[PDB]
């Protein structure tokens, strides 16, 4: 049976500076035959490819700040962000490479609590506010391109239907 | 200098074929295992295939959902890895990433590419527009473009409402 990685929670609304804890549960033991546990944590920022953060359960990859911490054993693993920064926002995936097929978790979206009023951006810095603005454009063009690809799939059966007349 | 660049994605009809290509730069390609990973909004992230080195006789591994349909291969002289895709179905739609393993039995996908998009149309409207009249098929075709523009403007209008609270915050500084 394939290893199922169940991630909790689906969404983690936080404020900047909060502590974050993401949990990944495996359906079975993910200890490789060589004795190592290849539990990895990836972060996909909006509009970018996934990037490796934690390898072998608890080891930080190169260039990963020490506010990221990984732990766990058996079937329960946890990724912790001590103090959430703006650059940490995105989707976090857990990943096992101990048993074929290698499987990913469902993903956990670390997003900003929007509350009821948008004055929480007043405490933000301009540079972080600009990064959030610069990130929204690739998300929009992606959502737009999905619409364009969808309608391309709806136009072809029409022409083929007129064609087969 | 380490860069992976995918290419070859596009629109496929149900049961069609497609071959993706991923060129590598900035490292010794022949020394690193390569993979293909795909992402869809429904199934999330999914590992597709893995190709090893010449010392391992270019051994390959696949996910069961793609075995005998997809074939991964590499050319160390061109520093490229490919994925030949046959009998594509609507479930195969998504962004296809080409990844490299860190190696040393330490870590996996340290470097990803920008990804290419593979869109496999369903084929449901084929078995529903066939009973339609040619006059109604032509009117349905000519109504596609304004229908698409309506959904696109909704996305643009949604993103304007998400940009103004930010833009107003930098303004208040």
């Amino acid at each position: 049976m394939d290893v199922l990685m169940t991630q909790t929670p689906l969404s983690l609304p936080v404020s900047l500076g909060d502590q974050a804890s993401i949990s990944c549960r495996s359906s079975q033991s993910i200890v490789h035959s060589n004795g190592n546990t290849y539990l990895e944590w990836y972060l996909q920022k909006p509009g970018q490819s996934p990037k490796l953060l934690i390898y072998k359960v608890s080891n930080r990859f190169s260039g990963v700040p020490d506010r990221f911490s990984g732990s766990g054993s058996g079937t329960d693993f946890t990724l912790k962000i001590s103090r959430v920064e703006a650059e940490d926002l995105g989707v976090y995936y857990c990943f096992q490479g101990s048993h074929v097929p290698y499987t990913f978790g469902g993903g956990t979206k670390l997003e900003i609590k929007r509350g009821s009023d948008y004055e929480f951006l007043k405490s933000w810095t301009v540079e972080d506010l600009q990064k959030r603005l610069l990130a929204l454009d690739p998300m929009m063009e992606q959502e737009i391109e999905e619409i364009r690809q969808k309608y391309q799939c709806k136009r072809q059966p029409i022409l083929d239907a007129i064609e087969a007349k | 200098e380490v860069k992976l660049e995918e290419s070859g994605g596009g629109l496929v009809q149900p049961g069609g074929s497609m071959k993706l290509s991923c060129v590598a730069s900035g490292f010794t390609f022949s020394n690193y295992w390569m993979n293909w990973v795909r992402q869809s909004p429904e199934k999330g992230l999914e590992w597709v295939a893995e190709i090893r080195l010449k010392s391992n006789n270019y051994a390959t591994q696949y996910a069961e959902s793609v075995k005998w349909r997809f074939t991964i291969s590499r050319d160390d002289s061109k520093s490229s890895v490919y994925l030949q895709m046959n009998n594509l179905r609507a479930e195969d739609t998504g962004i296809y990433y080409c990844t490299r393993d860190y190696g040393n039995y330490v870590a996996y996908f340290d470097y990803w590419g920008q990804g290419t998009t593979v869109t496999v149309c369903s084929g449901s409207d084929y078995e529903f527009l066939k009973s339609w009249t040619v006059e109604d098929l032509q009117k349905r075709l000519l109504a596609l473009d304004p229908m698409m523009e309506q959904e696109i403007e909704e996305i643009r209008q949604k993103y304007q409402s998400k940009r103004q609270p930010i833009l107003d915050a930098i303004e208040a500084k």
